[PDB]
């Protein structure tokens, strides 16, 4: 049955949590503990995937999200205006976000982040005016006064 | 139910316009080219070429050339003036033939030929994607159902600098006769891409799942 | 007290495009279509265009694609160079060490600045 | 040559890399057991049709001389009665759990089993095998031998 | 206050993202076993005494009532010869395996355990137990009831 | 103190085979060569050899291939009771959701006891 | 709903009766014995060693024989009639002093002396406590609220054959005069591990966070 | 020495010092299994392909079949029972220019040792185990073989006590070849199915070997 | 195979455990005081004394009892029966940091004779 | 020695912990809460408070280059070229949670030292790997590497 | 874009960091004594007041300096100047789990005023 | 030579090249950072507990009472305006007997460098960084360090500006003992807070050294 069909492929996922490793943790080792093959994985680019061992995985599409598509905008219109170039957008969002947040956010995640960091990289706005505009931003949905095409204000 | 992402993307927009880095109205006339985007123009290029050969030797020598035939000028096209600046503006058509069969990655990223083909598709920009179909394509191209003779020649292309492609596939048997709209409708995004092949009757992406989003366009 | 330039750019590709911009920059190409060329493996800290699977690797030369900055430069702001770009293809036997004789035809074909190349 | 070399042990090494969400489990509460769960942990190790895995080139291994003194004992254990060769995979390839059936080496999960089969229908005390184990590392301290594995 | 609330979900969360050098394990080759990794992977689970743990805020839990009857069983089994105490803790404790004995919980092995030496003792068959466990599943989807735990 | 029959089996199989010395224990099969079957989510708890990849699939019995005790009870000693073994082929669009349909004729062919399965 | 734990802990219960290995009264009188246990019969075995020498030498000496005097007998309380199957007939009572204080761990398992104190904490259950306990007891206490003087003989009991122990506490100042019935109020569960030690008006374990059961007793 | 050669003589000496099993009793087993190779399963494709009485013989019934190359599941090993682990009901499957079988043991390493010897190192490895029975187009790439898109591809996963061999359809360019010919291009990879007979080829692809610390 | 049931319960009831194996170890090899260190003994399968303790030296203060070792009763096999010894370790030779400012702490627990040899 | 080996074990059995171990590849934005995006985001160097074992202090003999890294780093502020305050934030964060732990404590100072010269653009990238390759070469020429080799 | 190198040292020699900034922040808005709870204000990219600080309250026992916050200072930008506060809090309100038996036990870090909020 | 060598090398001759400081710059901050040492703080807390009019200086502006021991926070540096890293806001804490101080900085390894020398290995640890704040009485347990259960333990996180150096309480047995003899039991240990003065005790406590591969 459906159900039961349903049941076993998320068995099958879920074994894949418990397969076995040798999980050394690395607490800020010494430089004797790093060997040159280390330090080139270490100082590698995060975005030189190809070759890379990887399973087989059912590909999906997936629905454009609102904030995808403002993100994408955003970053042409900066670059279209000569606030970076393609080049540069590249190299600190697939590139200097660094190994973990690379993998471990999303991939239009990153866009947004990075738009947000050339922002305050080339000093067109401060952290703090960052930070400010976040937590405003924030009020404003608290608020119920609504965010834009995200959310409508309260009714009655 | 406002996601971080999105107080996240209001807060860098507003802060960008507030500080005159790009206009409200340029961020409205990017959204509104990138909505104008789709695959129909490269299916058109595809065949077009099919049903001229010499068009098709433009094709394979100059793409960006043979893209204003089917109303893409990747220079002014877009609202630069100058080409979008994550697409660039050279584009190039790599053609299929019995002996060779072309398939398109970016292992760095999603390089795409957005201008001419759209937006990728989410697969595309996996990591798995970008790890695997350099290495065994073979193997790739069968989970997506396609398989090609031994002896052809399977190349890879990743688009890791300015460069962008669009795959013109083999035009399959039982089209004679086929006028251009009839063609152009079996070259489907994914014929583009290479992880496919036209079929008559077959006129959309082969079906797959689809992820939804939590607040959708 | 830094300026960045914000017009450079778009005065410098409009009505042109990119990388039509930097048609001519490069010079003579120290390369040409049917050269046999190894990547060399640079060090690639910060960042790299070059894939690390392509490094040590020889292939031939099918195209002078165009003229640009190294993307090694451009992503760091800094465009006064310009080099030859090479789209190459490579024999996939000579990248992944088990690549079936079944299949042999297949290859890779990607792009590489001069500065990466060198005669085989 | 040295340079593929060095390209192919970094695309390796970097697996090791491989961001991830690391859940250290302690002997959670039963309320932190959910039925997915539960069949994942009480799942025979041996059942792994179907899981993904990566592509891997495949490869030969020569015969180790106590692999193939291993495998005699098990078949000789279950010709002569000790064990039928059901009893010797559910022992071997289920009983050892998840942990050893995958870290350890597949003739270490027989030659283990063997050992254990002696010890569980009493065949040999466990004090026995200890004792044993004991006699053959001291003969091979004091240059006595190990079988053919070590001349005198 | 949520925003401590919200601080000290973030201190446990981050431990997730612990950077590490994770090496999967796959049936690895008898020359990839050194013997500092044969006795960790030979060693008995329970033995854990002076390994590194960091400080958790300790806490009571409330007893569940099968764990109480799980209890009682154990020591009944014991009561009435099916085994000793001591062979219960080599089979609960260590039998179990690495990945069981800390992903599971600790009534959960005992329970397991039960279980387990009906059939290691061949009192019940397994195909009794496996029907035994359909027919309780069962008894609770047609709302007759299960014990003092769900009632009819 | 446990005493164990060490000749029980040589004695049973010698001259004969296994499972040859267990034909005719099982009785009348409840299936026959061609049937529609589904394979019951039995419980697994301790030890199976019907893999879970199989579990709620339908497949088509091609041969009965001999009587056996089940896996199930061999593995702990228990071999009171014989029960008939099918070969079943599964196609593989059944059992992997992702299989494509280009390969609309791959198969699977398994060994499963009479106590998993169901008419379909 | 039931939970998979639930559903095992009947089908074996069910079938361990079913083929007589023990009976349904059996389950219920050792339930029963299980139900009557507490740490109240420990408490006063420290009060009445604190208000008589001869018994603290006993308690010390044959924690066994001690035990009787509280009611507990460890070979003919439990339903066995030889004591029961894990906590087994060898009981050492541990007296602290004022160059000495004891605390108690089983690292391999919870083995606890359950006829005289009743059933384990959670904690003590813990790989945690049973981890670091034995290496770091200095900080482990330090966390339970317990600090000795550094010149103070800190010994852990590590319970790991079949003795089981119970700490004997040194009386606490501010007691001049208590009756038994007193001075065993303040002796909680934790003293009686070791975690803790007597306090006037102190008479329950220190509140710690308490997880609940999905279906409690 | 290991800890694994420490406590395989262990292991050994207590089952002989308890009569479990002789000292004579494991050097028997060994000399049979160094008796085992792939040669008769070759032989047995190869007469198949010659004789259509036989080829019909084997489809049906495996066991009595492999008594023509002299391999007894019953009586030819030492226990006169078959072997313990291989057991005795051999079945042989039979490719057509519809359909192509390849063989794994997902439980385990489950193999047709009295006919085909022992099993190669990949084949006991999780990873074969895991991937062959949902992606075999895929993994069969890996080794080099690829069939038409049409043609069944069939992964028998040996379970229980039946235990199989492949036996591929005869290739071009044999034609008069005698039985000794067609059974040498017969390799243990086509007896398995992860490769397919080729005239000329006579041994197993090249695949990297792993080097044991001390080999037999 | 038949498993004796009744066994244990004839043998301890109305005497307990360890009390039913009393004086079935013969003479104890070690008296209280005694200086012994731990054998690191083969610990395949099971074993009740600790790694931790493995090759260090502590002092006995204590035979508590008789009892088949825990490596043979959790087998089913208790033909054997030998003394248990309470042995006390000075903190410091467990554990290789242990502060000398803490000088005095020790730490007490059981092992069958079997694992123990002269200091 | 017994003991030597009780502890190498004690140290081993730590990689064997059981976990829950789910790789991460680029999750949809469906899958990150605001725990993990908050988790995520977070700056590296912020780790008061977070659980750890104990370990066994020790002190470190200095590397020469460690020397060099320090007073490159102060003598690169002292002349202006930035702040502490910027080379922390670049150093201790910027790195990002993987570098942040598994490099050395100076290896994220040199490391920094290069990015800072890169990034306010006062050497290209270009200039800083063919520095690399220079240095290559004079030791592989035996030409020797500063006071770290003689020729 | 042109780094301005002499900016600091020239405002900063012979006067030392953060006394070159004495004054700039103007008048106080928070005196010693006062009890401030501490804002949680975003901590994308960078900060330098732990999240283990956020949300709890604390006694400012000192007004150390006055300078241009972290948060600024390490992206270049130090237009403005704030004054910046020693916070003691009690080790209980920043642990749950920190025991009774300790109750006099506190920490004491530096925060700009940006983050403080009457209590 | 390793990674880490080569880019120091190819980092400080780029540095040069382009003019951003000098090779005497370099040597210059080395030779100035050779000096540093606990002894000037040592000092302090000696000079403090023989004058109760500089002990109310230390605690008031530890700056100005740094200045008598020849340690001046803005002009002692190359500098001329205090290290770009350690700054220029030096405070003493000093403990009580209901009062003792430890100190840490979690987001780093802040340090008093000008007055102390360079950090232990241990303190710019992950794992001191992410304890002490939490754990201080166990922490300093480890350290060998235990104060009464009334006594207020504060730990200091040097987090911006401000650097620490902690003046312990006079330990007895010292009664008319000479200011030198004071500053010598007075160690960089005693002076972070993980240790207290002891008469006789005029070295940190011995613990594991890790090599370096190539030091001097
Ligand atoms: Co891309
Ligand atoms: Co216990
Ligand atoms: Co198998
Ligand atoms: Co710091």
């Amino acid at each position: 049955s459906s159900s039961i069909r349903e049941e076993v492929h998320r068995h099958l996922g879920t074994v894949a949590l418990m397969q076995p490793a040798l999980h050394q943790q690395t607490h800020a080792p010494a430089p004797t503990e790093i060997t040159h093959t280390l330090f080139r994985a270490y100082t590698r680019v995060p975005h030189d995937v190809g070759g890379e061992a990887d399973v087989p995985i059912e590909y999906h599409e997936k629905e454009e999200e609102i904030w995808e598509l403002n993100t994408f905008a955003t970053c042409e219109c900066l670059a279209w205006r000569g606030v970076w170039t393609a080049e540069e957008r590249r190299r600190k969002q697939n590139c200097d976000v660094g190994q973990t947040v690379y993998l471990g956010m999303p991939y239009y995640g990153r866009w947004l982040l990075t738009a947000a960091r050339i922002l305050v990289d080339k000093q067109f706005v401060t952290l703090t005016e960052l930070h400010n505009k976040i937590v405003e931003m924030r009020e404003r949905v608290a608020s119920g006064q609504g965010l834009g095409e995200y959310l409508p204000p309260k009714a009655k | 139910e406002v996601s971080d992402f999105e107080i996240l993307e209001m807060a860098v927009r507003e802060l960008a316009i507030e500080k005159g880095l790009f206009s409200a109205e340029d961020h409205r006339v990017w959204k509104d080219y990138v909505h104008t985007l789709g695959p129909l123009p490269a299916a058109r290029l595809v065949a077009k070429a099919w049903l001229d050969p010499e068009y098709k030797k433009l094709c394979i020598e100059d793409g960006v050339e043979a893209s204003k035939a089917v109303g893409v000028n990747w220079v002014t096209s877009p609202p630069t003036q100058f080409g979008t600046p994550s697409d660039y503006c050279n584009l190039r058509v790599l053609a299929d033939s019995p002996t060779l069969k072309h398939v398109v990655v970016c292992t760095l990223c999603s390089c795409y030929p957005r201008p001419i083909l759209g937006q990728s598709p989410e697969w595309y920009r996996s990591p798995n994607y970008r790890r695997r179909l350099v290495r065994w394509p073979r193997q790739v191209l069968a989970e997506f159902g396609l398989q090609l003779p031994s002896e052809v020649q399977i190349r890879v292309a990743d688009s890791n600098q300015k460069t962008r492609y669009i795959v013109m596939p083999v035009r399959p048997e039982g089209t004679d006769g086929w006028t251009e709209d009839q063609l152009a409708e079996i070259v489907t995004r994914d014929c583009l891409i290479g992880v496919a092949v036209p079929k008559p009757g077959i006129t959309v992406n082969a079906k797959r799942p689809v992820l939804k989003a939590n607040r959708p366009v | 007290k830094p300026v960045w330039d914000r017009t450079h750019h778009a005065k410098m590709a409009t009505g042109i495009g990119d990388p039509q911009c930097f048609k001519g920059m490069a010079g003579k190409s120290k390369f040409n279509v049917g050269d046999r060329v190894r990547i060399k493996d640079l060090p690639d800290l910060f960042y790299t265009r070059t894939m690390t699977y392509t490094r040590g690797a020889t292939g031939t030369i099918v195209r002078l694609v165009y003229e640009s900055p190294a993307a090694e430069d451009e992503a760091f702001g800094n465009e006064e160079n310009v080099e030859w770009f090479y789209s190459i293809v490579f024999a996939q036997k000579d990248l992944w060490p088990e690549y079936s004789d079944t299949f042999a035809n297949d290859t890779l074909e990607t792009e590489i600045p001069e500065r990466y190349l060198e005669k085989a």
